[PDB]
DNA sequence: TGTGTTTGGGAATCCGGTGCCGAGGCCGCTCAATTGGTCGTAGACAGCTCTAGCACCGCTTAAACGCACGTACGCGCTGTCCCCCGC
DNA sequence: GCGGGGGACAGCGCGTACGTGCGTTTAAGCGGTGCTAGAGCTGTCTACGACCAATTGAGCGGCCTCGGCACCGGATTCCCAAACACA
């Protein structure tokens, strides 16, 4: 049965990252769970501002307003400058 | 066809993001823009984590990243700590650390 | 001959443990544990290994906390020795039953 | 075969080696047995959940990811072991 | 006439104990809060409850602080409790690094 | 405007949770620890208005920002 | 017509609470027996809880429950307490509790 | 006018069951609804997780059988199972 | 130097009157729960494979245990000085 | 703001309990073998729940009443703080 990991993108960002590093198959496991923690944290809470703002849909404000719940201060000032880069980026092209 | 991750300019499959966000009841509908910018947002957190860890991983002369190089990385850099405070890590150990009051004068 | 001081060695164990990862708890007593204790919630059980190796980590996760705890708490009592009422006090603000 | 009074495989020097790693300098005698307890209540909490989640399921094998879910159920969640 | 030192402590203790209203004044409360929103945005508006849910909760949290400081110093053998005292309670509780 | 949370209100909250005596230095350090959770509870709220497209602060934006942290409260609406 | 709750002897709201976990989204589908099984134990709980909040009241000389009787009965029920342990009651108060060190000899 | 959901009356009709001479104030028929919707919203989600944890599309009574004895302490979790079962035996033994 | 008991005296509590406002009941309405029926599919059941959990055995050696021995830390006691408490 | 008294903190002694070390015992750990219970996957078919149109009564808003509770004053009682008699 097929599995799912986000194994081969913790690498490339490792990769982008510091070049010359490997990873253990253990750490790979833990970031996994991490990346998979992070997610769910986030995708449950911008689920309870949608529902409690009597809204149907998850748009990037969604994300971003959880984005600000969940991380301390610097962490989530440049999440949320990478994420404002990113859908910029994506909608202009 | 040229994926969603590649449009903008990031490592994390915004497609996947996408589906898992579809596929786990969290609302109805799910925006455009949504998987992009969560997408964007782990993509930065794996990197910070990635960076402390292989910069830990080289204090000791260690070329490999293992889970007691994480949970140095993590314990050592306080919005991490905050951010990641209510979770073991496995193999993970603890920071060096002694009272002052145990050392002998 | 020779003795080191009290204590002493305390400190290089602490230097020692506290630089390694590996378990402190014996594997086996602790997998007859686990079993012996789940046998008062359902009869014949099996486990996976990686469940109790994950119980393990947990639970020494915990203690090791605890014990952090603890050694705060006698600290601030001017003491040395960490005493049951320690980590009485330190489960009691924690929050725990 | 039968398990019983198993609680005391949890030695006197691997309590001792667990305040080291927690910093530890002085132990009294009395703090090992404290101990023994509160540890076999803390697998008590979590295994009841691992059990019932297992129940659930209908398996007669508890798995690690049972243990894993009943550790985040108590807001002490666990990295490494999937999930 | 005068009343022996820590008589009206305790008096005062079971009194507090026995009610239920709020304990700081609503107007300095309503400022303060006011005051500090005004550094996240500027010109908000507060429903009255919406003051009255955050005095609520403030309170509840703080009197689990002093018990918990009370435990501390408790444990020290002493009855007045220190700023150490709270700091210890408020690192063994997670909110301090 | 921290001072407003006078000596004697700190006195006051101390009592019930059962403290005998109380050393002059607590003030400071009681008003710092409640600043700092006040900022806490209030930013959550406050992202929670403006998310909300209002400029109003509602008891019920309190409510969530404090179910955040683990501090549920009843009798508001929730 | 004889309502849900009705046929299944109960006093909550079975259409109620059927209703809301659908427009909850809980789950795609929701089993007929779901609403039924959850009434029960909302009711079962909340018949505890007045039990106990009645006593209290009745120890005080009042024939009305308020928010201070309520937080009484939860925190000297010990199961009641571990369920409701991280919950604030406003206008609740606390419990009556001095240290016994505290008191004069 | 908007909408507005409680439980008042059926909280009100629990207590002259348990408590037939004893009535409840505002404030704490207030209390009691946040009570009652934060157990709903508790026991929904621990059922909603049991039901995607075993890659299961449908919210059965089992799964709130099983989110109770996760939730509640024992003595009372069993309770709560005794009734809620004794409960659904009724319903579903009627027509 | 010490302490069992005294006793006026503030402070918490009980009791009766009273008044007032919210809780409980009643009515009109409406919209959400109920009935009946169609239809699609989620999952319950059977059945099949293979893995990984359990039980056992033997051997080595490292760790646990018991014990001797010493000293250093906990705890009790005394003193003082000062800083919270009561007003 | 002020008087003062109790508690925090400093210093000392002592005694036993905890740390260090040594020799003996025990069972943990590792490897290796074998068995089978049960986990995981697949095919079927069926009962069960979603959807929809129509019905209606249960519940919600709005009004109204009175009794339970808050408040006030007056009397009851209950802990109190040294002072005294007496050891």
């Amino acid at each position: 049965s097929r599995k799912e990991s986000y194994s081969i993108y913790v690498y490339k960002v490792l990769k982008q990252v510091h070049p010359d590093t490997g990873i253990s198959s253990k750490a790979m496991g833990i970031m996994n769970s991490f990346v998979n923690d992070i997610f769910e944290r986030i995708a449950g809470e911008a689920s309870r501002l949608a529902h409690y703002n009597k809204r149907s849909t998850i748009t990037s404000r969604e994300i971003q307003t959880a984005v600000r719940l969940l991380l301390p201060g610097e962490l989530a000032k440049h999440a949320v400058s990478e994420g404002t880069k990113a859908v910029t980026k994506y909608t202009s092209a | 066809a040229k994926t969603r991750s590649s449009r903008a300019g990031l490592q994390f499959p915004v497609g996947r993001v996408h589906r898992l966000l579809r596929k786990g009841n969290y609302s109805e509908r799910v925006g455009a823009g949504a998987p992009v910018y969560l997408a964007a947002v782990l993509e930065y957190l794996t990197a910070e984590i990635l960076e402390l860890a292989g910069n830990a991983a080289r204090d000791n002369k260690k070329t490999r990243i293992i889970p007691r190089h994480l949970q140095l990385a993590i314990r050592n850099d306080e919005e991490l700590n905050k951010l990641l405070g209510r979770v073991t890590i496995a193999q993970g150990g603890v920071l060096p650390n002694i009272q002052a009051v145990l050392l002998p004068k | 001959p020779h003795r080191y001081r009290p204590g002493t060695v305390a400190l290089r164990e602490i230097r020692r443990y506290q630089k390694s990862t590996e378990l402190l708890i014996r594997k086996l007593p602790f997998q007859r544990l686990v079993r012996e204790i789940a046998q008062d919630f359902k009869t014949d059980l099996r486990f996976q290994s990686s469940a109790v190796m994950a119980l393990q980590e947990a639970c020494e996760a915990y203690l090791v906390g605890l014990f952090e705890d603890t050694n705060l708490c006698a600290i601030h009592a001017k003491r040395v020795t960490i005493m049951p009422k320690d980590i009485q006090l330190a489960r009691r603000i924690r929050g725990e039953r | 075969k039968v398990l019983r009074d198993n609680i005391q495989g949890i030695t006197k020097p691997a309590i001792r080696r667990l305040a080291r790693r927690g910093g530890v300098k002085r132990i009294s005698g009395l703090i090992y047995e404290e101990t023994r307890g509160v540890l076999k209540v803390f697998l008590e909490n979590v295994i009841r959940d691992a059990v019932t989640y297992t129940e659930h399921a209908k398996r007669k094998t508890v798995t690690a990811m049972d243990v894993v879910y009943a550790l985040k159920r108590q807001g002490r969640t666990l990295y490494g072991f999937g999930g």
